[PDB]
RNA sequence: UAUUAAUCUAGAGUGUGGUAGGGAGUUUUGGAAUUUCAUGUGGAGCGGUGAAAUGCGUAGAUAUAUGAAGGAACACCAGUGGCGAAGGCGAAAACUUAGGCCAUUACUGACGCUUAGGCUUGAAAGUGUGGGGAGCAAAUAGGAUUAGAUACCCUAGUAGUCCACACCGUAAACGAUAGAUACUAGCUGUCGGGGCGAUCCCCUCGGUAGUGAAGUUAACACAUUAAGUAUCUCGCCUGG
């Protein structure tokens, strides 16, 4: 069994437990990612982080390094591959 | 010297708004076929007028014999007025 | 590298004329044309196909009606 | 038709150039229509054809039929006044129909104002800034679109067995 | 009153026309597709139904009672395979098929179904040798 | 091709020539040997092609 | 299924309304550039090559400036382009003319696909008659190179390349992929018609490209413009 979280370029039948979310935000990944290990970590009876959690606190910041989002450019980096003669 | 297809319509139609009918569509198609040979005897080196006048006479001959197989009677009638064969 | 503006425009389809006449818009197509006396390209130009086609039989049209040089010299 | 003759004659003197335009104007075009003429006049050429440099420049409006055409332009040759004549036969120029499309017309015009609006632009330049060089995106969608969004023509259809 | 918003259009031999249909949607896992509806198809397709290969066929018309065409949906299963396997047409234009009833097939050992129209419409070969009657052989679709 | 040196400075001068030269030469080179319309045809589309994904590159 | 008697519009056409094109023929016109000739200035080489030599030049060449004549082809535009069934189409104009795309509450009402035989067109070279001939150049002459050079190089150089009318009917005439029909992911471009109304961009209907999965292939690769899933018709293949 394999979990992924695809983000719309899967093909979905190499993953089986698809959890539709994003990748390239830092802040909805750790939540998923967390929430998984929640269930490891109340599997092997210690306190959980954020799953099963009220408000105050799930909070969490954003990393810093224009302002955080998901849209994906950079297409001038893909000509057409060398050729010619 | 050109021709005028509201005239040839009014002139040809049955009935009124049959502007889609096969004597209305053969009507005009030979009163082009007259003007078609005389401008490629006027030329004789246009190819594209000579292809589409062949075209052209192919399709009349064509609807000519389906509305045969279909009320010979009215093929007559079209075929004494237009004057198309000989 | 080297940068810039994109801004590669076709005047015509902003301001619609639709239509070009070589006695209307004389002074427009002299900056068409380069200062050697020639149709400049995409690059310079910025206008789009069907309006370069347009603007370049107009320009050779006033070349014809001997209006604007042919090349420098 | 309607066609629009570019005629030239030589840079004489004005009042005869423009009688010589006359005698071209009632000799010929068999068959014609009111002839409106301008005078864009004595205007710089450029190349000395025909040895000459200093032309009138005449522009013909006159329609008429296709026969129009012959007699002038074998005769324009021969006189040794005229320089240059072109029927431009405005019914195979590079875009005719649309001229005469009214809702056509109206949109060209829609389009030339506003952009001429943002050519005014309070303090609009900053700069040379060429009739654009500084374009922004149209805003969100022409939301226009969105509503007038045209359905097309497909069919509804009846359960009959099931 | 169900809507659409494609025109349909279809190709001319009836009974291929169905199996090109069906057999691309089985290889593109396609779920609903659209065809014009003849009486040849419709009961070609009703003794289809019966013998389970596909789950409904319903037959529309027109406001005007001039066309009717048959949108039909296949059976797959919860993990997405479809239950036809393959489909292949004998009696093609031109070369018709005819054979008695002494010599009408048997597919795949009995497994898949030989469709065939002998005189009181389409019937499926089993019940074609229960009444000993033979005639026009369609397709294999098994 | 004139351009006036403006007498200020010689090397501006030999900056802009250079330029206007060089793409007077280009078409000086094609005119030497006469090519039939298909080799003529495929030089042309190479050049445009040439320039073209240089151009992609660089933009 | 075939035959016959009829109805219907969705196939295909016609008309109206939008509309893009280097589509074709005929008749006129234009500028760069070369050659020749005319007139000046000028004074020893020019030309050609790997290096040179034939060759041109004190009879004043090359060069420079002006003019005249003539023929051929139409820089730039010009393309991650347009048109035509193909060959092909790119300086300008006039006249005649072919097809195509989009929307159709209009009309006829299966009138459609393919096509043996037949007809038409069909790059260049080649032929016959009459013109034309600036440049280039098969054949040919000379100078080089070479062991030899009937070749690659150079200097000359006829037919021909051009036009009109008659033939020839072949090409790697290639997308090495016949036409028509139905279905099958997507992405990135670009072009045309239409809808909105700043361009730009969004949607629809088409044409032309790239990438790309199922699918196909011996592999390379094709992949909604198929070499995929299928039907009709024609042409063709059966070891060297
Ligand atoms: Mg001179
Ligand atoms: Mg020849
Ligand atoms: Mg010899
Ligand atoms: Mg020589
Ligand atoms: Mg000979
Ligand atoms: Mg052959
Ligand atoms: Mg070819
Ligand atoms: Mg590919
Ligand atoms: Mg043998
Ligand atoms: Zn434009």
């Amino acid at each position: 069994p394999v979990v992924a979280l695809c983000n719309t370029n899967t093909n979905p039948e190499l993953v089986d437990f698809i959890i539709p979310a994003n990748n390239h935000q830092p802040q909805s990944t750790c939540l998923l990612m967390n929430l998984l290990a929640d269930a490891v970590a109340e599997a092997k009876a210690m306190p959980t982080m954020f799953a099963y959690k009220p408000d105050e606190e799930i909070q969490i910041e954003i990393p810093q390094k224009k302002q955080i989002t998901s849209q994906r450019l950079n297409i001038t980096r893909n000509p057409e591959v060398l050729t010619r003669e | 010297m050109q021709i005028d297809k509201n005239g040839i319509i009014k002139s040809a139609q049955l009935h009124d708004k049959d502007v889609g009918s096969i004597q209305v569509q053969v009507s005009l198609l030979t009163s082009q076929i007259k003007q078609l040979t005389d401008h490629l005897l006027a030329n004789k080196k246009d190819f594209i007028s000579k292809r589409g006048l062949y075209a052209k006479v192919s399709k009349r001959k064509r609807l000519l014999k389906y509305l045969k197989h279909n009320d010979l009677e009215a093929y007559r009638n079209l075929v004494k007025t237009l004057n198309l064969r000989g | 590298p080297l940068f810039k503006r994109s801004k590669k425009y076709c005047r015509f389809c902003a301001i619609g004329q639709l239509r070009i006449d070589l006695i209307d818009d004389l002074e427009a197509l002299k900056r068409f044309l380069s200062p050697y006396a020639k149709i400049n390209p995409r690059r310079i130009t910025g206008n789009c196909q069907m309006h370069q086609r347009h603007v370049a039989k107009a320009l050779k049209r006033a070349r014809y009606l001997a209006l604007v040089p042919f090349v420098k010299d | 038709m309607q066609y629009n003759i570019i005629l030239l004659v030589d840079g004489s003197l004005s009042l005869e150039q423009a009688n010589q335009v006359n005698e071209k104007q009632q000799q010929t075009l068999t068959n014609v229509e009111g002839l409106q003429t301008e005078y864009l006049g004595l205007k710089e050429l450029a190349y000395p054809i025909k040895k000459q440099l200093s032309a009138h420049y005449y522009r013909w409006k006159f329609s008429g039929d296709n026969q129009s055409t012959k007699d002038f332009k074998r005769t324009a040759n021969i006189n040794k006044q005229v320089l240059r004549e072109l029927i431009i036969n405005l019914e195979r120029e590079y875009g005719y129909l649309a001229s005469i499309n009214p809702k056509k017309q109206q949109l060209a015009l829609q389009k030339r104002a506003k952009y001429d609006e943002i050519i005014a632009r309070e303090n609009n330049p900053e700069n040379p800034d060429v009739p654009v060089t500084s374009g922004l995106a149209s805003t969100q969608p022409r939301l226009s679109r969105t509503e007038k969004a045209q359905k097309p023509k497909e069919e509804l259809w009846d359960v009959v067995q099931k | 009153m169900i809507t659409t918003t494609k025109p349909i259009k279809a190709h001319f031999d009836p009974v291929a026309d169905l199996l090109t249909k069906i057999n691309n949607a089985r290889k593109a896992k396609l779920m609903t597709v659209t065809t014009i509806a003849s009486k040849l198809k419709i009961a070609i397709l009703e003794i289809l139904v019966k013998e389970g290969y596909l789950a409904n066929f319903q037959v529309l018309e027109n406001k005007s009672k001039t066309k009717r065409i048959v949108t039909f949906n296949l059976k797959y299963t919860q993990r997405r395979i479809p239950s036809i396997n393959g489909v292949k047409q004998i009696s093609k234009p031109g070369l018709r098929i005819y054979r008695p009833f002494e010599k009408l097939p048997l597919v795949l050992n009995g497994l898949g179904i030989a469709i065939i129209s002998t005189s009181d419409g389409v019937m499926t070969d089993k019940v074609a040798r229960l009444k000993k009657i033979g005639g026009e052989i369609l397709a294999y679709v098994w | 091709p004139k351009i006036e040196v403006k007498n200020d400075d010689l090397e501006l001068a030999l900056k802009k020539f250079k330029r206007v030269s060089l793409e007077i030469r280009r078409l000086a080179q094609r005119h030497e040997y006469h090519l039939r319309k298909g080799m003529r045809l495929r030089e042309k589309r190479k050049i445009a092609q040439k320039k073209r994904r240089k151009f992609r590159n660089m933009v």
